[PDB]
């Protein structure tokens, strides 16, 4: 029904939140990577909304920019332990939403923050917060609450994201 | 001087860039910067070399230099990470 | 590279020395903490609010509180020991321990290795099993804590008495098996991992000048590993404590201070010590613990502060939320309760107010009159739970401001802790300071030091010229011990039992020892200077009314003496052409014209400058000490040249110092 597409940073290994993002019945123990494509139903902090998956390596972060246009709601992710790959995914949303597609709907549109557990972070928001990209103001939504892999904070930018919807 | 049909490159102490590829074939020797050119850089699909005057330095086998200036300062020792042709 | 963000807690009464404890519970543990009062409580902060466990009822003053368990099972038991008992609770207000062990005065330090109890007293330590009397010592110091080696690690229970003349007494049984010597008064020390170190057992000790170390204390002699000698982190160790924070897989050394520095130290060179994180907090840490209290899954470090407020400093941002024009909604949270909060108590304590005035309080000041070696300078720190207004300084960091008129300093906005420093000189014995807090009664407090007329080691050099001096006649020993602590600073105040006593001085200003000997009805103060020898005798004979010299000592003060005045010469001769020098430095950028000479005065300038500013104090001093040891030297020998001052002090305004000792043996 309301997609969700998340993207990520390169040299990561940081897509394995959609399993501890998606419901009890079948989370899954291995890490699980951004392939994207992927295809479920998951309770969210509205109601059982969906979803969509993607690979950001540098030579492949082209395949999200396959699938970018479209998507019922939307997605905002980072990588909060990036001092240096951290600046490459500055242009991202610009390649995200500058994009037409994205900027005709009043749907959802959030970027936030991960690695929390990890020894590195920065402001929760993050991506459009921390690294000078408050600008996301005509963009109907924002984003928060993020942990690393324990599963907390999806419900954080809900109001200006989820529950948005 | 890394083609794939293995052209290789030299550089000059005059900062004149030639394209001496394999058993010394002859090419047009790129002339391409205004400073020394003591900068060459792998780019994973081309030659990277620096300009000598504070400018990045973008060029391909045939002369033409694909990137405009995007250093502030000299750089000594340019590298690339991880992408395709 | 490691941040901490400060997450308060409940806030408890005052709180002495290690006096805060986790029980070890992989969720969140309990703090459990003790105030002044004897209210023991304990909490475990489920979501941001203290949920209180067993308050109990108060008492005495908690003056030690640790837990432990008889057997390897893991240690829940939390005992206190607050006016001269031991009691006991379990893991819950269930008192099942009460034991009386009837002392004089009080309990300072207590452990507990299963059954067996080690305590201490003022200058008593017992080592009772299970209510029963086994060992007893009587140091001639008093004690600052006690520990006993992991009894199961080893064989043999070796519990260690650190005394407060900077020794560790390993003893076995009831009598010193031998004595570690350490820089510093010891105040805490715990063996520096969950068992007592890896190859085998090691001690780790933190003094009270501020220093850390890790004596390994073999059967008959210590091995020294490292120590934390620090020179900008002075102030006393409260607490220490063993933890991986870091997380790199070895546990970290989480250290308390005085002023309430909060520092961790990382074992990355695999055997030696490296700061890592350190934070300021405003007030005195009394105890410091690792591991997790508030949502677990983050380790954090548990700080009890002097006044109570039981801090942690956790490995987990704080900013979980962030959308729209925002400013989370926890700060909103804690505001509206203590604005309700605030009115309330407003309203009572009005009305309270109105009915006091209409029908018309102690607190505790943990004062610290310490002694800098590194300089000749008394620090004095005044401590109050609540904010001062006013510290009368009567006589006879710090961001107040001078109450000189007898000094009066106020101190600004909400500052607990005062630190003063105060210079007295070689003699002039004879210092009261009043504290006033911001309470509504705002009553005050006086409190009395002595500025006696040298800080005590533990050996001299006899090979030195000592001008011995002998008392002699109708003493008892108690009483001439009491002279002797009248007359000098670091000395217990007891007399020490075997009625003989020698005491190994040394001069803090310059190095000159003063080794002091007596007995019964005798003493032999021998010394290196002529002014102390001469300040005793004086100070001795006024106490009596109350109730030999070699030939080439004052050489040896004078040469001495000549490196301090030199270096203040120089000193003020290089200031006085800083700023010349300076007004062509601004021109021609240097190049090559200034001589080599002034050219090593332009890079210094700056430490020049700025030790000038203390240089007259130092020459005022000198000149003083000089003219004072001339006056004595000539007194000995029966003459009084209180006359000849002024030539002295022309020559020291010449200072030929070949010059000044003909003047010296001549007249």
């Amino acid at each position: 029904e309301v997609h969700v597409l998340c993207l990520g940073l390169d040299n990561s290994g940081k897509t394995t939140i959609i399993n501890k993002l998606k419901p009890s019945n079948a989370q899954s123990q291995d890490i699980v990577p951004t392939i994207g494509f992927s295809i479920q139903k998951f309770k969210s902090s509205s109601l059982s909304f969906t979803v969509f998956d993607m690979s950001g390596q540098g030579r492949y972060r082209n395949l999200w920019e396959h699938y970018y246009k479209e998507g019922q709601a939307i997605i905002f992710v980072i990588d909060s332990s990036d001092k240096l790959r951290m600046v490459v995914a500055k242009e991202e949303l610009r390649t995200l939403l500058n994009h037409p597609d994205i900027k005709h709907r009043r749907i959802p549109i959030l970027f936030f923050a991960n690695k929390m557990d990890l020894r590195d972070a920065l402001t929760s928001v993050k991506v459009s917060q921390l690294l000078c990209l408050e600008d996301i103001k005509d963009k109907p939504w924002h984003i928060c609450a993020s942990d690393a892999i324990k599963g907390e904070g999806l419900q954080e930018g809900v109001d200006w994201l989820q529950d948005q919807i | 001087q890394f083609d794939v049909e293995f052209r290789l490159a030299a550089a000059c102490r005059n900062g004149s860039i030639y394209i001496l590829r394999r058993d010394s074939k002859r090419p047009k020797y790129c002339i391409e910067l205004g400073a020394q050119p003591v900068g060459l850089v792998g780019v994973h699909k081309v030659l990277v070399v620096g300009s000598n005057q504070d400018s990045l330095h973008g060029f391909t086998y045939k002369g033409k230099r694909l990137w405009t200036v995007q250093m502030p300062a000299a750089i000594l020792a340019m590298n690339l990470l991880e992408q395709h042709s | 590279d490691l941040n901490l963000n400060r997450a308060d807690y409940l806030q408890v009464g005052v709180t002495s020395q290690k006096t805060m404890k986790l029980l070890p519970a992989r969720a969140t543990q309990k703090v459990v903490v003790g105030d002044h009062d004897g209210i023991v409580m304990c909490f475990g902060m489920k979501k941001g609010e203290a949920v209180t466990v067993f308050k109990t009822l108060p008492g005495q003053k908690i003056a030690r509180l640790e837990l432990g368990g008889a057997l390897n099972t893991p240690q829940e038991k939390i005992f206190i020991a607050a006016g001269s008992e031991i009691r006991g609770f379990t893991k819950r207000g269930k008192q099942f321990l009460s034991f009386e062990t009837n002392l004089t005065e009080s309990i300072k330090a207590m452990h507990i290795s299963g059954s067996d109890l080690f305590l201490s007293a003022s200058y008593i330590y017992n080592h009772y099993c299970d209510c029963k009397d086994q060992h007893y010592y009587l140091s001639g110091d008093k004690i600052n804590d006690v520990i006993c080696l992991p009894v199961e690690r080893l064989l043999r229970e070796v519990p260690v008495l650190a005394c407060q003349d900077r020794v560790l007494r390993v003893l076995q049984g009831s009598d010193v098996t031998y004595e570690i010597e350490v820089p510093g008064p010891p105040t805490v020390l715990a063996l520096h991992n969950g068992n007592g170190g890896d190859s085998g057992e090691d001690l780790l000790f933190g003094t009270s000048d501020g220093k850390l170390g890790l004596i390994q204390i073999t059967t008959s002699k210590p091995i020294h590993k490292w120590e934390i000698r620090n020179e900008k982190k002075r102030g006393g160790i409260l607490c220490v404590d063993s933890f991986d924070i870091v997380g790199d897989g070895v546990k970290d050394l989480l250290v308390g201070r005085d002023d309430g520095m909060v520092e961790v130290y990382g074992f990355d060179n695999a055997n030696e010590p490296v700061l890592r994180f350190d934070h300021t907090l405003s007030e005195s840490v009394t105890s410091i613990q690792g591991g997790c209290v508030g949502k677990d899954g983050y380790d954090e470090i548990v700080v009890s502060t002097y006044s109570g407020w039981i801090t942690g400093l956790t490995t987990e941002p704080v900013h979980k939320e962030s959308g729209p024009g925002e400013e989370n909604q926890e700060m909103q949270n804690k505001i509206s309760s203590l604005r309700s909060e605030l009115e309330q108590l407003q309203y009572k304590v009005l009305q309270e107010r109105e009915k006091y005035q209409q029908s018309s309080p102690s607190f505790s000041v943990n004062d610290k009159f310490t002694l800098n070696k590194d300089d000749a300078s008394y620090s004095l720190i005044l401590e109050v739970q609540t904010a001062i207004d006013n510290v009368l300084i009567q006589s006879d960091k710090n961001s107040a401001v001078v109450s000189f008129s007898l000094a009066t300093y106020r101190c600004q906005a909400n500052t607990t802790r005062l630190e003063l420093k105060i210079r007295s000189i070689e003699g002039q014995y004879g210092l009261q300071a009043y504290v006033t807090p911001r309470i509504q009664p705002k009553t005050c407090q006086v409190r009395q030091y002595h500025i006696k007329p040298h800080q005590r080691t533990h050996f001299i050099d006899h090979d030195r010229p000592m001008n011995t001096l002998t008392l002699t006649g109708q003493f008892s020993f108690s009483e001439l011990h009491s002279w002797v602590v009248f007359c000098m600073p670091e000395v217990p105040e007891k007399p020490p039992a075997g009625e003989c006593v020698t005491f190994y001085f040394q001069n803090t200003f310059l190095d000159t020892q003063l080794e002091s000997t007596y007995r019964k009805g005798e003493g032999v103060f021998k010394s290196d200077n002529i002014s102390t020898i001469s300040i005793l005798k004086d100070v001795l004979s006024k106490e009596a009314t109350k109730r030999e010299i070699n030939e080439v000592s004052v050489k040896h003060t004078l040469k001495l003496i000549h490196p301090k005045l030199e270096y203040q010469l120089l000193l003020a001769k290089k200031v006085q052409l800083i700023d010349a020098l300076k007004e062509l430095q601004v021109h021609e950028g240097n190049t090559n014209f200034l001589i080599p000479e002034y050219r090593c005065i332009l890079e210094e300038a700056d430490h020049l400058q700025e030790e000038y500013k203390k240089q007259p104090a130092h020459l005022e001093r000198l000149y003083g000490m000089i003219t004072d040891l001339f006056i004595d030297k000539f007194k000995f020998k029966g003459t009084n040249v209180k006359t000849k001052v002024p030539l002295l002090l022309e020559i020291l305004d010449s200072y030929d110092q070949n010059a000044l000792i003909a003047f010296f043996d001549a007249a």
